[PDB]
C-alpha cells in the first residue's frame, strides 16, 4: 500500500517539520515546510 | 594581524625586523577603517607587505561571515587608496610560473617571459595563503551551519604544546584542519619564541618573510607577511 | 613622504635582503637584518664538481 | 482516500506525541532553572 | 475564456537586489455574488519578492475571482521591467557598470569608485590598457541567482573615453613624442 | 523569586547576533532528544547531542569610528620636527607615544597648510572631562588669519 | 499558567526614526527599570511592508501620514520580558498623544521624546494577542509561549496545512520518484496556495 | 503530566559510571556557570562550558631563566 | 552612401597632421586633419559615391614605460 510507502519515506521527519509549523507559525507555512523540508535533506544527506 | 595588533607595534616586537612604521601604522589604522566601512566584512587584517623596487605593495585582507570563505584581498601603494584585487584561479597561477623576477611595484608593468603585475601579485598571494597561513589550535570553531567563525572562547596554546609541531593549522579549506606536521619538506618552519615565554614566533621558510606572532596565554595571534614575493625552491639547500 | 621637508633616505639593497643604510646626511648609520643571505634572480644552483 | 484512513491521522498523532515531548522537555528544563535559582538565592545569600 | 491582462511593472535594481514586498493595486471588473458591487474582497495580493529575479518572469494568479459563465480570469501581476538605474544597468545575471572617464586619467592605474546596489563603495582598480571596446571581470559581486541568493554575480566596467577639445599646440607638438614615439 | 525566575528565563531566551538562536530552545531540543533516545552514558553524549541540535532589510550601524575615520581621511591626504621631539618625550615617560603624536604631527600639518604660519609647534596638551584639548603655537606671517 | 510552568510574557518596543539617534538614553531608561532586551532588530520599515504590520489600525482608519513617518528613517525593535510588562510598559510608557501627555504625564517617555500624534516617541503593544501577531511580524522563529498543546495546533495544521499537505501527497504516490523530498519540497514551493506561481526565465 | 515530570527526573537523575555524575547536576552546574551575567551569546558556548565544568609550572620555567640572565644588564 | 572606415592609430589621434583618405574612383586626395578626432565623429568630402563620408577607428597600444607614462601625464592630465 501507499500508506505504507509514506510510512517508510518521512515518517519522523515530516512529524518534527509539522511539529515546528505548530511551534512557529509564519506567514505562510508552506514555505517554511519545504524550505525545513530542504533543511531535513540537507541533515540527513551529509 | 588586526588593527589591535597594529596598535601595539607587534612586528618589529615579533623579530623579523623588516617591520612597519608609525607613517603606515596611523594609515592602515585610518585606511582599514575605511575597508571595514565600505566593504561589509566582519573581521579585516592587514595581511603584509611585498618588497618593491620603485614603490612598496601594502596588502590587506577581508573575510565574510565564513572564516574559511574566499578572501577579498586588497592592495595599496600610498598607503590611503585600497583598492580591490581580483580573485585567483589556477590558469593565472601556472601563468606566472614562467616569470622570475623582483617585484617591481607601478602595477601597469608588463613581463616580456603578456603577463601583467597585478596577476603576478594575486597568484603570489594565493600562493602564500594557501601555503603557510597559519591558525593555532582551537582559534577557529566549526560550526554545524555549515560556516567557521572565531572562537570567542579561546583561551592561548599552552607550552607544553607549542613546540610539537601539530599544533598549528592553515588558514584555507582543509581541530578540523591540516596541521604543520605534515608540510613538505618537514622541518620547513622557524621555531622561535621572544623574551620570555611571553610570545611565540614562527617563520616561514618556504616563503622567506612570513612571521607568525602567538601569546600563549591571552588571544593575540595573526600573519604578516614582509618579505621578497618569492617562493625560494632552495629551501632543501639549505637545511 | 606625506611630510617630506623632515625625511630621512632609506636605502635598500636588493642584492643582500634587509640591508639599509640612512640619511639624514650630515651623520648616517649602517643597518642590516634578514637570513644574512645573498639575493639570487634565479634558483640557487649548486656549485659543479671539479672536473 | 487512502491518505485520509491511514498516514494522515497517525501522522497527527505522532505530532501531537512529539509536541508533547518537545513540552515535556521545555518544563523538566524550566525545573531545572527553578532549582537553580532557588539554590542559588538561597546560598548566596546565606 | 477571456484573455488574461499583462501589467508591466517597474522595479529599482536595489529592491531587485534585497527582495522587497511589493503593494499592488488590481482591476475591479469581478463581479460579486449579490451584483451590487464589483469590487473584489481581495484588494492588494500579499507577494514576496525573491532577491535577483529575471527582466521578465510571469507571476500567474490562478483562478482568481472565478466569476463568470465560462470564463475563469488570471491576473499576471508582474511583467518585471527595471527602472532607468543611473549607475548599473542589468543582464542575464550580470551588471554592466558604465562609468565616464578622462583621456588623461583613463590610462592609468585608474580609481573606479563603484557604489553597488548595497551600499558598498567598491574601489576596483585598472591596470591593463584601456581600449574604446573594454570590459572588465569583477566576479562575487552582482544580482544573486533566483535559485541561491547566497552566491553572487559578476560586475563588468565599461568606459566611455573623452576626448579633450581645448588643446593648445605646444601639448600636440609634444604628445608627438607622448603617443608616437 | 518570580521576578528572577522571569529574568533568568529572559537570559535563556535573549537570542545571540551570531547565530540567531535561544540557548533556552537549544536546551529543551538537547533535552527533547535526550528523552526521545536514551544512552547509558548521558553526560559524554551532550557534545554531539547539542551538535546535531545545531544543524538544524535589516540595516546596518555606523559606528562613531566610522565618523572619525571620515575626519581622519585629510589628515593623510615651517613646522618644527616634531618627530625627534616625541622621541625625547618617551624617555621621560611622557606624551603620546607615537600614533596620537603623529596625529598631532598632520593636523598641525593641516594646519600650518591651511594659515600662513611662520612657526607652528606643538604646545601640547590640555586633559578634558569629555574632550581633550590639542594646542599648537601659531605664529603669523602678515598678522592676519 | 500551572503550577511546575511559567509565564514569561512578552511585548514590543518600537523606536521611531525621529528618535533612533537618541537610543542610548532611552535604552538606558528601559534596561533600569526592569525590562530585559531579547534581541533588537535595526529594520527600515518599507511602505508597502508597514501596511501589512498595521492591518490592525491602518487598515479601518485613513492614516496614511503615519505610514509615510514610518518610511522615513530607521527603526528599532526590541523584545521585552518582565513580570507584569504590559502593565509597567503602559505605566511607564503613559498615554497617547504626545501634546496632552506632556502636561498630564510629565515623567513618561512620550512627553521627553515625543512632540505629537503621528510624530510619536514610540509604541508599543496593547493586548497580548496583538502582542503576539507584532513579534510574530517583525521578528524571526522565535517561539512565544503558550505552546498550543492539544487539540490547539491539530487544528491549526488541519485547516491551514493538511489540505495542501494531502494535496501534495495524493500526487506524491502517483508516480513514485526516488528521494521523494525533492517531490514533495518542488510541489510546496510550486502548487503553493498562499504563494503565486513562479516562472523564471 | 506529573508522571511524566516524574519519569524524567529519574531519567535525568540516573548516573553513568564513565564519569561518576549524572546529567542534571552537570546541568545544573552549566546553568550556574551560565546565570552570571555574561553578555548574550552564549548559544555557541553552551558546549565550551561543558567541557570547561566536565573538565573541573615546570613549562614555564624557561622564562625564569631568561629572567635569570637578564637582571644583570642594569646592575 | 559610400563610406570607409580608417584605422589611425592614436598618436596620429591627438595630434595635427594629414591623413590619406584615397577614393575609390580619381586617385585623390590628402586632406589633413584639424580637429581633435572623436570616437562618435565624421568628416563631409564632397563628391558622389550619395557622399563620401568617413569613419575614423582609433587604435590603442599596448605596452608602456614610466617615464614615457609621466611625460603622457604632462602631456594630458595638464
Amino acid at each position: 500500500m501507499d500508506t505504507a510507502y509514506l510510512k517508510n519515506c518521512f515518517g519522523t521527519g515530516l512529524t518534527q517539520a509539522l511539529a515546528e509549523v505548530a511551534r512557529v507559525r509564519p506567514s505562510d507555512p508552506i514555505e517554511y515546510l519545504a524550505h525545513w523540508l530542504y533543511h531535513y535533506r540537507s541533515i540527513t544527506v551529509a | 594581524m588586526d588593527a589591535d595588533s597594529l596598535l601595539l607595534s607587534l612586528e618589529l616586537a615579533s623579530g623579523s625586523g623588516q617591520g612597519l612604521s608609525p607613517d603606515r601604522r596611523a594609515s592602515l589604522l585610518t585606511s582599514l577603517m575605511l575597508v571595514k566601512r565600505d566593504y561589509r566584512f566582519a573581521r579585516v587584517l592587514f595581511w603584509g607587505r611585498i618588497l618593491g623596487l620603485v614603490a612598496d605593495y601594502y596588502i590587506a585582507q577581508g573575510l565574510s561571515e565564513d572564516q574559511l570563505a574566499p578572501r577579498k584581498t586588497l592592495y595599496s601603494l600610498n598607503c590611503t587608496e585600497w583598492s580591490l584585487l581580483p580573485p585567483a584561479t589556477e590558469e593565472m597561477a601556472m601563468q606566472i610560473s614562467v616569470v622570475s623576477g623582483r617585484f617591481m611595484g607601478d602595477p601597469s608593468h608588463e613581463y616580456e617571459h603578456q603577463i601583467k603585475e597585478e596577476t603576478r601579485l594575486v597568484s603570489i598571494i594565493d600562493q602564500i595563503d594557501k601555503a603557510v597561513a597559519i591558525i593555532p589550535r582551537g582559534a577557529l570553531f566549526k560550526t554545524p551551519f555549515g560556516v567557521t567563525h572565531v572562537n570567542r572562547t579561546f583561551e592561548g596554546l599552552p607550552l607544553s604544546e607549542v613546540r610539537k609541531l601539530s599544533s598549528y593549522f592553515h588558514f584555507r579549506e582543509a581541530d578540523f584542519l591540516d596541521s604543520l606536521e605534515y608540510d613538505i619538506p618537514r622541518g620547513s618552519w622557524s621555531i622561535q619564541m621572544e623574551r620570555g615565554n611571553a610570545l611565540v614566533v614562527l617563520r616561514s621558510l618556504l616563503w622567506p618573510g612570513l612571521t607568525f606572532y602567538h601569546a600563549p596565554r591571552t588571544k593575540n595571534y595573526g600573519y604578516i607577511y614582509v618579505g621578497t614575493g618569492e617562493k625560494n625552491m632552495d629551501l632543501p639547500f639549505m637545511l | 613622504n606625506l611630510i617630506p621637508q623632515y625625511a630621512i633616505a632609506v636605502l635598500r639593497s636588493n642584492l643582500w635582503p634587509g640591508a639599509y643604510a640612512f640619511s639624514n646626511g650630515k651623520k648616517f648609520e649602517n643597518f642590516y637584518i634578514g637570513w644574512g643571505h645573498k639575493y639570487c634572480v634565479e634558483n640557487y644552483t649548486p656549485p659543479s664538481p671539479p672536473p | 482516500r487512502d491518505i485520509e484512513v491511514g498516514f494522515l491521522p497517525w501522522l497527527m498523532n505522532e505530532v501531537e506525541k512529539s509536541m508533547e515531548h518537545s513540552m515535556v522537555g521545555r518544563t523538566v528544563l524550566d525545573m531545572l532553572i527553578r532549582d537553580v535559582v532557588e539554590r542559588r538565592i538561597n546560598d548566596y545569600e546565606h | 475564456q477571456d484573455p488574461p491582462i499583462e501589467r508591466d511593472l517597474y522595479l529599482s535594481l536595489e529592491d531587485l537586489f534585497f527582495g522587497c514586498t511589493k503593494k499592488i493595486k488590481i482591476s475591479r471588473r469581478v463581479l460579486n455574488e449579490d451584483r451590487y458591487s464589483s469590487t473584489i474582497k481581495d484588494k492588494i495580493l500579499t507577494i514576496d519578492v525573491r532577491p535577483g529575479w529575471r527582466q521578465g518572469t510571469r507571476i500567474t494568479f490562478e483562478k482568481e475571482g472565478d466569476q463568470g459563465p465560462n470564463i475563469i480570469p488570471a491576473d499576471i501581476i508582474f511583467i518585471v521591467k527595471e527602472k532607468l538605474h543611473p549607475r548599473f544597468r542589468r543582464e542575464h545575471d550580470n551588471l554592466f557598470f558604465v562609468y565616464p572617464i578622462p583621456l588623461g586619467k583613463a590610462l592609468t592605474c585608474c580609481t573606479v569608485e563603484v557604489k553597488t546596489l548595497d551600499d558598498r563603495l567598491l574601489n576596483i582598480p585598472i591596470n591593463d590598457i584601456v581600449h574604446p571596446k573594454y570590459f572588465k571581470i569583477v566576479p562575487g559581486e552582482g544580482m544573486p541567482l533566483p535559485e541561491n541568493p547566497s552566491k553572487k554575480g559578476d560586475l563588468f566596467i565599461f568606459f566611455d573615453i573623452q576626448f579633450p577639445t581645448r588643446l593648445t599646440p605646444q601639448k600636440k607638438q609634444m604628445l608627438r613624442q607622448a603617443l608616437l614615439t | 523569586l518570580e521576578v528572577a525566575i522571569q529574568n533568568a528565563k529572559a537570559y535563556l531566551l535573549s537570542t545571540s547576533s551570531k547565530s540567531g538562536l535561544n540557548l533556552y530552545d537549544h536546551l529543551s531540543k538537547v533535552l527533547t532528544k535526550i528523552l526521545d533516545e536514551r544512552p547509558a552514558d548521558a553526560v559524554d553524549i551532550i557534545e554531539n547531542i547539542s551538535q546535531d541540535v545545531k544543524m538544524a532589510h535589516n540595516e546596518y550601524e555606523m559606528l562613531p569610528a566610522y565618523e572619525i575615520a571620515e575626519t581622519q581621511k585629510a589628515l593623510f591626504l615651517s613646522l618644527p620636527n616634531v618627530m625627534e621631539s616625541a622621541y625625547y618625550f618617551e624617555q621621560a615617560g611622557v606624551g603620546l607615544g607615537t600614533d596620537e603624536t603623529y596625529r598631532v604631527f598632520l593636523a598641525l600639518k593641516q594646519l600650518t597648510d591651511t594659515h600662513p604660519i611662520q612657526r607652528c609647534r606643538f604646545w601640547g596638551k590640555i586633559l578634558g572631562l569629555e574632550m581633550n584639548y590639542i594646542v599648537a603655537e601659531v605664529e603669523f606671517r602678515d598678522g592676519e588669519d | 499558567m500551572p503550577l511546575p510552568q511559567i509565564y514569561v510574557e512578552k511585548t514590543l518596543a518600537l523606536i521611531k526614526p525621529d528618535v533612533v539617534d537618541k537610543e542610548e538614553e532611552i535604552q538606558d531608561i528601559i534596561l533600569g527599570s526592569g525590562f530585559t532586551i531579547i534581541q533588537r532588530r535595526k529594520l527600515h520599515l518599507s511602505p508597502e511592508h508597514c501596511s501589512n504590520f498595521y492591518v490592525e489600525q491602518y487598515g479601518k482608519m485613513f492614516f496614511p501620514n503615519l505610514t509615510a513617518y514610518m518610511s522615513s528613517g530607521p527603526l528599532v525593535a526590541m523584545i521585552l520580558a518582565r513580570h507584569k510588562a504590559i502593565s509597567y510598559w503602559k505605566e511607564l510608557m503613559g498615554p497617547s498623544n504626545s501634546l496632552v501627555a506632556k502636561e498630564t504625564h510629565p515623567d513618561s517617555l512620550r512627553a521627553i521624546y515625543g512632540t505629537d500624534e503621528l510624530r510619536n516617541a514610540l509604541h508599543g503593544s496593547n493586548d497580548f494577542a496583538a502582542s503576539e501577531r507584532e513579534i510574530r511580524f517583525m521578528f524571526p522563529a522565535v517561539i512565544i509561549e503558550p505552546i498550543p498543546i492539544g487539540q490547539a495546533a491539530k487544528d491549526y495544521i488541519n485547516l491551514y496545512v493538511a489540505p495542501t499537505l494531502l494535496q501534495g501527497l495524493t500526487e506524491l504516490c502517483k508516480e513514485k520518484p526516488p528521494d521523494p523530498y525533492l517531490w514533495l519540497a518542488d510541489w510546496l514551493m510550486k502548487n503553493n496556495p498562499n504563494k503565486p506561481k513562479l516562472c523564471h526565465f
